[PDB]
Protein backbone atom coordinates (compact mmCIF):
# COMPACT_ATOMS: atom_id res chain seq x y z
CA UNK A 1 0.00 0.00 0.00
CA UNK A 2 1.49 3.29 -1.26
CA UNK A 3 0.54 6.62 -2.88
CA UNK A 4 -0.06 5.92 -6.56
CA UNK A 5 1.07 8.31 -9.28
CA UNK A 6 -1.65 9.73 -11.55
CA UNK A 7 -0.48 7.43 -14.38
CA UNK A 8 -0.20 4.38 -12.10
CA UNK A 9 -3.75 4.89 -10.74
CA UNK A 10 -5.22 5.53 -14.20
CA UNK A 11 -3.45 2.38 -15.42
CA UNK A 12 -4.93 0.28 -12.57
CA UNK A 13 -8.39 1.81 -13.08
CA UNK A 14 -8.76 1.76 -16.87
CA UNK A 15 -10.71 -1.36 -17.80
CA UNK A 16 -11.53 -1.88 -14.10
CA UNK A 17 -14.31 0.68 -13.48
CA UNK A 18 -17.38 -0.65 -11.69
CA UNK A 19 -20.67 -0.84 -13.61
CA UNK A 20 -22.86 2.30 -13.37
CA UNK A 21 -25.35 0.14 -11.42
CA UNK A 22 -23.03 0.26 -8.39
CA UNK A 23 -24.37 3.79 -7.80
CA UNK A 24 -27.83 2.25 -7.44
CA UNK A 25 -26.65 -0.48 -5.07
CA UNK A 26 -24.75 2.07 -2.97
CA UNK A 27 -27.82 4.39 -2.75
CA UNK A 28 -29.69 1.44 -1.16
CA UNK A 29 -26.79 0.27 1.08
CA UNK A 30 -24.94 3.50 2.02
CA UNK A 31 -27.17 6.34 0.75
CA UNK A 32 -28.04 7.51 4.27
CA UNK A 33 -27.47 11.27 4.63
CA UNK A 34 -26.64 13.55 7.56
CA UNK B 1 -2.43 19.91 -6.07
CA UNK B 2 0.41 17.46 -5.36
CA UNK B 3 -1.88 14.80 -3.84
CA UNK B 4 -5.55 13.97 -3.42
CA UNK B 5 -8.05 11.52 -1.99
CA UNK B 6 -10.34 9.57 -4.36
CA UNK B 7 -13.93 8.98 -3.28
CA UNK B 8 -15.96 5.95 -4.42
CA UNK B 9 -17.55 7.64 -7.48
CA UNK B 10 -14.21 7.93 -9.35
CA UNK B 11 -14.02 4.09 -9.38
CA UNK B 12 -17.48 3.79 -10.99
CA UNK B 13 -18.30 4.22 -14.73
CA UNK B 14 -14.43 9.21 -18.89
CA UNK B 15 -12.84 11.18 -16.02
CA UNK B 16 -11.31 14.63 -16.30
CA UNK B 17 -7.73 13.35 -16.02
CA UNK B 18 -6.12 16.82 -16.15
CA UNK B 19 -7.58 17.62 -12.70
CA UNK B 20 -6.40 14.43 -10.93
CA UNK B 21 -3.45 15.25 -8.65
CA UNK B 22 -0.05 13.71 -9.32
CA UNK B 23 -0.28 11.30 -6.38
CA UNK B 24 -3.57 9.69 -5.22
CA UNK B 25 -4.85 7.70 -2.22
CA UNK B 26 -8.33 6.58 -1.22
CA UNK B 27 -9.95 5.86 2.14
CA UNK B 28 -11.28 2.87 4.07
CA UNK B 29 -14.82 4.07 3.30
CA UNK B 30 -14.24 3.42 -0.42
CA UNK B 31 -12.58 0.06 0.38
CA UNK B 32 -15.81 -0.82 2.24
CA UNK B 33 -18.11 0.46 -0.48
CA UNK B 34 -16.30 -1.34 -3.33
CA UNK B 35 -16.35 -4.53 -1.23
CA UNK B 36 -20.09 -4.30 -0.59
CA UNK B 37 -20.39 -3.79 -4.38
CA UNK B 38 -18.73 -7.20 -4.97
CA UNK B 39 -20.98 -8.89 -2.41
CA UNK B 40 -24.19 -7.27 -3.75
CA UNK B 41 -23.56 -8.00 -7.44
CA UNK B 42 -26.52 -9.83 -8.98
CA UNK B 43 -24.79 -11.67 -11.88
CA UNK B 44 -21.31 -13.10 -12.47
CA UNK B 45 -20.43 -10.50 -15.11
CA UNK B 46 -21.21 -7.61 -12.76
CA UNK B 47 -19.48 -9.45 -9.90
CA UNK B 48 -16.33 -9.95 -12.01
CA UNK B 49 -16.29 -6.26 -13.01
CA UNK B 50 -16.78 -5.06 -9.42
CA UNK B 51 -14.16 -7.51 -8.19
CA UNK B 52 -11.66 -5.91 -10.64
CA UNK B 53 -12.66 -2.48 -9.23
CA UNK B 54 -11.98 -3.71 -5.66
CA UNK B 55 -8.64 -5.15 -6.74
CA UNK B 56 -7.61 -1.80 -8.32
CA UNK B 57 -7.06 -0.39 -4.82
CA UNK B 58 -4.90 -3.27 -3.59
CA UNK B 59 -1.59 -1.38 -3.90
CA UNK B 60 -3.07 2.06 -3.15
CA UNK B 61 -2.82 3.84 0.22
CA UNK B 62 -6.17 3.42 2.00
CA UNK B 63 -6.35 6.20 4.60
CA UNK B 64 -8.03 5.25 7.89
CA UNK B 65 -10.61 7.09 9.94
CA UNK B 66 -8.28 8.08 12.81
CA UNK B 67 -8.63 10.59 15.68
CA UNK B 68 -7.92 13.62 13.49
CA UNK B 69 -10.53 12.52 10.94
CA UNK B 70 -13.02 12.00 13.76
CA UNK B 71 -12.51 15.54 15.08
CA UNK B 72 -12.88 16.93 11.57
CA UNK B 73 -16.10 14.93 10.99
CA UNK B 74 -17.67 16.62 14.03
CA UNK B 75 -16.73 20.15 12.83
CA UNK B 76 -18.01 19.47 9.30
CA UNK B 77 -21.18 17.80 10.63
CA UNK B 78 -22.13 20.80 12.78
CA UNK B 79 -21.31 23.16 9.86
CA UNK B 80 -23.91 21.25 7.78
CA UNK B 81 -26.51 21.10 10.61
CA UNK B 82 -26.37 24.86 11.07
CA UNK B 83 -26.72 25.58 7.33
CA UNK B 84 -29.47 22.98 6.98
CA UNK B 85 -27.49 21.27 4.20
CA UNK B 86 -26.85 17.52 3.72
CA UNK B 87 -24.05 15.11 2.70
CA UNK B 88 -24.30 11.21 2.67
CA UNK B 89 -22.79 10.18 6.02
CA UNK B 90 -20.16 7.97 4.34
CA UNK B 91 -19.21 10.89 2.06
CA UNK B 92 -18.81 13.06 5.17
CA UNK B 93 -16.34 10.48 6.58
CA UNK B 94 -14.41 10.66 3.29
CA UNK B 95 -14.35 14.48 3.40
CA UNK B 96 -13.32 14.36 7.09
CA UNK B 97 -10.38 12.08 6.32
CA UNK B 98 -9.21 14.23 3.39
CA UNK B 99 -9.71 17.58 5.21
CA UNK B 100 -7.92 16.32 8.33
CA UNK B 101 -4.87 15.60 6.12
CA UNK B 102 -5.20 18.93 4.25
CA UNK B 103 -5.87 17.04 1.00
CA UNK B 104 -8.57 17.61 -1.58
CA UNK B 105 -11.38 15.14 -2.28
CA UNK B 106 -11.42 13.96 -5.92
CA UNK B 107 -14.99 13.14 -6.94
CA UNK B 108 -16.95 12.31 -10.06
CA UNK B 109 -20.34 12.90 -8.39
CA UNK B 110 -22.15 15.90 -6.81
CA UNK B 111 -22.37 15.12 -3.08
CA UNK B 112 -19.48 17.07 -1.63
CA UNK B 113 -20.79 20.38 -3.02
CA UNK B 114 -22.56 21.21 0.23
CA UNK B 115 -19.18 21.54 1.99
CA UNK B 116 -17.56 24.08 -0.35
CA UNK B 117 -15.75 26.77 1.64
CA UNK B 118 -15.58 24.87 4.94
CA UNK B 119 -12.08 25.09 6.43
CA UNK B 120 -9.65 22.49 5.11
CA UNK B 121 -12.28 21.37 2.50
CA UNK B 122 -11.29 21.41 -1.20
CA UNK B 123 -13.47 19.48 -3.68
CA UNK B 124 -12.18 18.62 -7.21
CA UNK B 125 -14.90 17.45 -9.59
CA UNK B 126 -13.66 15.07 -12.31
NA1 LIG C 1 -12.60 7.39 -0.19
NA1 LIG D 1 -22.27 -10.92 -5.59
NA1 LIG E 1 -8.51 -4.69 -2.12
NA1 LIG F 1 -10.40 18.70 1.65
Amino acid sequence: RRWLSKTEFLSRLRGAQADPGLRNDLAVLAGDTT
Amino acid sequence: PAAGVLDTSVFIAQLDEALIPDRVATTVVTLAELRVGVLAAATTDIRAQRLATLESVADMETLPVDDDAARMWARLRIHLAESGRRVRINDLWIAAVAASRALPVITQDDDFAALDGAASVEIIRV
